[PDB]
RNA sequence: UAAAGCUAAAUAUAUGUAGGAGACCGAUAGCAAACAAGUACCGUGAGGGAAAGAUGAAAUAGUACUCAGGAAUGAGCAAUUAAAUAGUACCUGAAAUCGUUAAGAUGGAACGGAUUAAGAGAGAAAACAAGUAAAGAGGGGAAU
RNA sequence: AUUUUAAAAUUAUUUGAAUUUUUCUUCUUAUAAUUUAAGUUGUUUCUAUACAGUACUUUCUUAACCCACUCGUCUUGAAACACGGACCAAGGAGUCUAGCAAAUGUGCAAGUGUAUAUGAUUCUUUAAACAUUUUACGCAUAAUUAAUG
RNA sequence: UUACCGAUACCAAGCCAUAAAAAGAAGAAAAAAUUUUUUUUUAGAAUCUUUUUAUGAGUAGAAAAUCGUGGGGU
């Protein structure tokens, strides 16, 4: 994992090793999330998966729309990725289900470090024009998700300066 | 601009970096003497990176001296150590980078003896 | 008459085996020879090219005084070594036995 | 492509390489000359050494 | 700036430094350089001078160039900075003492013979520092087969300048442009 | 001494098989082919013709067990290892590219040069203090 | 480690002149010092009674003033509305032989080169090295002629 | 009419390189301590050392000295 981390006993881990999701979507999801109150960021996920309230794509916002949903983070465009938001609520049950067999309460814990990197591209064809194939591949992609429960030198002559100067002002 | 620290000086802090080297990464920034017409930098118009020249060359007497006043040795042995028992004010000893951790020791152990001072003594310290 | 010190010279002044010289900070170029007392590639002071040379070294933990014909031994003793076979030269290689000394 | 037909040896002249010769054994004379080759010589009497 | 030729730097346009790298031969020039510094005497000067040249302008001196050279003053040193080769041509060899830089073993023993002395550089440095009844010869440099091929190139009127050919006879560089018969001649 | 004929040796050898060598190549090199290579695959066909080596000393150490999961996987107070960010796509693991965090900048480019400054990092080998004294911990060398 | 001397100059002395009668008048007889000679020396602080700090040196990062056009390329002329270059890594282009020449090195020199091949008490290296029989050939040493010469 | 500002040109000084030129095969200097200890140096590498003076644009091109990679002998 990617952090700076110190305490580890205070930490709950999470991965997807190589999710069959678009890692565009899901970025924009992680970046919604981080740095939530794991049961909120939890809760935001359910909301987005029965679409009631948007993941605002700020980085990766080539066309997306222009949703009602998106004034609640300032912005103008969002959208409600649904497979993505699985995956990435799946990948919350895990940590959750981590903070449990520790002794941490999920009441206290904040995404410290929501990561997705993009994972090998599986490759398929796709069949253009003038006899021409070209790749139609995935951009399958890697979560890592750390949880974690939250709550001179004086010199003589400086010296004397300091005490002129003081003696000014007086 | 120029370094003055005592009587070392240095004409050029800066390094000549390859034109360029800072819009590709293809291109280093190992200097690398400008060819091709319409260079720019080869025909040193105001404003380009710099062309190393001879002019920037230090002085004869202090040239390769490092702040120290001293010429750097680089040592991998003790036997080497030998040659500057009779130079320990002139030349300073840096200890080779693939020099063990006991021999180093032993080799800083004789620096001391020898009153020569080591450049890098802290390595694996 | 087919060997003299300068044709000596001639022939070492580059390809020595005692030469070693700092390809990091270029200027120095010294010679290790066992009879070299300031150790200067030169023919000058060069153990190899000067006939009688007189040099103290360290060798194998022990201080030794070696003499040019060849001859070795082991400050009073030293001095007295340096009287018996001696041809300014005395003064520096006292000076660097004391340094010698100092090491282990 | 390399090929085989390359130059690989060199003609030298007899006389030069006989003089080559003569001058290896006139250094393995001189003492000086052995110690710069690299040799720990310093504890031989005659370095034209000779044995029985 | 400043209107000069070359910019202001001195041309010099000869050797430097010798390019051998006989120790010998760098021994020797080290000495005579420093005679010629010292000992200002210009003879010096112009030996280390011959030293330093190449092999083509230390030609071979034949022994009986060098008995006719001398000739009219007998018992003075002359001094060859090159190699003198001996001739079968010759068929009495006076007393002569000569200097020279090499001496063809046949050359040699031919004036051991004559009762004469073969001396090296450095010992006729030795003898006479200042060339004192010295003789400085050079052997026959544009003597050279190399040298028959230079000046006006053969096509020039009037050059006598060889062409390089493979061989010799009627079949090779006799016809059109070397005789009145065959367009012209030369 | 033609119009009949034979005949060993010295000579040649990029084919095959078997040996042996190298100032040769070192996995985009070297044979096309270090690997189930004239293989897969393409072409009606004559033909064309790849890619692809490395865990560790040892898998007779190849991931037991527990928790969460529909499962993949993940996590571990659990576990092989010297080491698993050596986990079989396994040596090292560059760059392009992308992620996280921080710091900074931000009026239709960006970067750059020369010159300081302001920050933010590193740093004492010139950028102070040789020796002398008191007593600890070491090591040496000699003198008899 | 003797052109950081010599002299010049100056100061304080000493002998003799001079017409610019002069506390800087000049020369010169002698002697000492000095610097105006004979390229910066001192004094006092500070860094500092410090071991890295916020100072000091240095890297990067931002600004700011001034400047700065896309490199490569053919071209009289490229920032070009000329072409090639999305990026990165690796690969990637005057080489090897033959024969000639010049240059330079080296040996020997009216010679030189032991060519094939032989020989050895040569045999991991040795496919090198060594050796040359108890007037070979090359090039040179002579040219010239279409030629007998 | 002055005065001013104003180049990589000019001038003075420094440093680099190039070129040439002089010229070169033996010795104590000082400070600090307290008359003796300690501290630095006590040079002589000819393609090298010391000093001098001038000069320094550059494509095609030429040369020299350097730098680095794979392997060889030492
Ligand atoms: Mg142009
Ligand atoms: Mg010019
Ligand atoms: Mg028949
Ligand atoms: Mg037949
Ligand atoms: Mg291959
Ligand atoms: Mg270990
Ligand atoms: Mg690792
Ligand atoms: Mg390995
Ligand atoms: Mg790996
Ligand atoms: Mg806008
Ligand atoms: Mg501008
Ligand atoms: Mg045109
Ligand atoms: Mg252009
Ligand atoms: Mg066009
Ligand atoms: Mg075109
Ligand atoms: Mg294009
Ligand atoms: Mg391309
Ligand atoms: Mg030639
Ligand atoms: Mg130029």
């Amino acid at each position: 994992y990617a952090k700076k981390i110190r305490n580890l006993g205070k930490c709950a881990k999470g991965a997807g090793v190589d999710l069959r999701v678009h890692f565009k979507n899901t970025y924009e999801a992680a970046r919604a999330i981080r740095r939530m109150k794991l049961l909120e960021a939890k809760k935001y996920l359910n909301d987005v998966i029965e679409k009631k309230r948007c993941v605002p794509f700020r980085k990766y916002n080539g066309g997306v729309g222009r949703t009602n949903q998106a004034k609640e983070f300032n912005h103008t465009q969002g959208r409600w990725p649904a497979k993505s938001c699985k995956f990435l609520l799946n990948i919350l049950d895990n940590v959750q289900a981590n903070a449990e067999s520790r002794n941490l309460d999920v009441s206290k814990l904040r995404l410290i470090h929501v990561m997705v990197n993009k994972a090998r591209p599986g490759r398929r064809r796709t069949y253009k024009a003038h006899g021409r194939i070209n790749p139609f591949m995935s951009s399958p992609c890697h979560i890592q998700i750390i949880a974690r429960e939250i709550n001179i030198s004086n010199q003589n002559r400086l010296k004397n300066k300091s005490v002129k100067k003081q003696q000014t002002v007086q | 601009a120029v370094k003055k620290v005592g009587k070392i000086i240095k004409k050029r802090t800066k390094k000549f970096t390859r034109f360029q080297s800072n819009r590709f990464m293809r291109v280093k920034p190992a200097w690398r003497k400008p060819r091709g017409i319409d260079c720019r930098v080869r025909r040193r118009y105001k404003g380009t990176n710099l062309m190393p020249s001879i002019g920037y060359g230090s002085n004869k007497k202090t040239k390769f001296l490092l702040p120290n006043n001293k010429y750097k040795y680089v040592v991998k042995n003790v036997k080497e150590m030998e040659p500057l028992i009779m130079n320990h004010t002139k030349y300073c000893v840096q200890i080779a980078h693939n020099v063990s951790s006991k021999k180093r020791k032993q080799i800083i152990e004789r620096a001391k003896q020898m009153n020569v001072s080591v450049i890098n003594a802290k390595a694996r310290l | 008459s087919n060997v003299s010190n300068a044709l000596v010279w001639e022939l070492t002044r580059k390809s020595n085996c005692f030469i070693k010289k700092n390809k990091a900070g270029k200027k120095g170029v010294f010679l290790c020879d066992p009879l070299n007392v300031n150790y200067k590639n030169t023919p000058s002071s060069s153990g190899l090219v000067k006939s009688n040379s007189t040099n103290v070294t360290l060798k194998d933990g022990k201080v030794v005084f070696s003499v040019k014909v060849n001859q070795h031994f082991k400050m009073k003793n030293v001095e007295k070594l340096l009287q018996q076979h001696g041809s300014k030269n005395k003064e520096k290689l006292l000076k660097k036995y004391k340094r010698l000394s100092k090491l282990y | 492509p390399t090929k085989i037909w390359r130059r690989w040896g060199r003609k030298v002249n007899l006389k030069e390489k006989r003089y080559a010769v003569c001058s290896s054994i006139a250094a393995s004379g001189v003492t000086s000359l052995v110690l710069a080759r690299g040799h720990r010589i310093s504890h031989l009497k005659e370095v034209p050494l000779v044995v029985s | 700036g400043i209107a000069l030729k070359n910019v202001g730097r001195i041309k010099k346009h000869g050797r430097k430094h010798l390019v051998s790298k006989n120790p010998y031969l760098r021994l020797l020039v080290k000495l005579y350089n420093f005679l010629a510094r010292r000992t200002n005497a210009n003879f010096n000067k112009i030996i280390a001078k011959r030293l330093i040249m190449p092999k083509r302008y230390r030609p071979p001196l034949s022994l009986s160039k060098l008995q006719y050279h001398m000739a009219n003053h007998p018992n003075d040193i002359a001094v060859v900075v090159g190699s003198i080769t001996d001739d079968k041509r010759l068929f009495s060899l006076k007393q002569l003492k000569v200097c020279a830089l090499r001496f063809t073993e046949t050359a040699r023993k031919r004036i051991e013979d004559a009762g004469g002395e073969c001396l090296t550089f450095d010992q006729l440095a030795l003898k006479y520092p200042t060339g004192k009844k010295c003789v400085l010869l050079r052997g026959p440099t544009k003597a050279r087969t190399a040298e028959k091929h230079f000046g006006k190139a053969p096509g020039k009127p009037k050059s006598k300048a060889r062409p390089y050919v493979r061989s010799k006879g009627r079949k090779f560089e006799k016809a059109r442009g070397r005789r009145k018969s065959r367009a012209y001649k030369k």
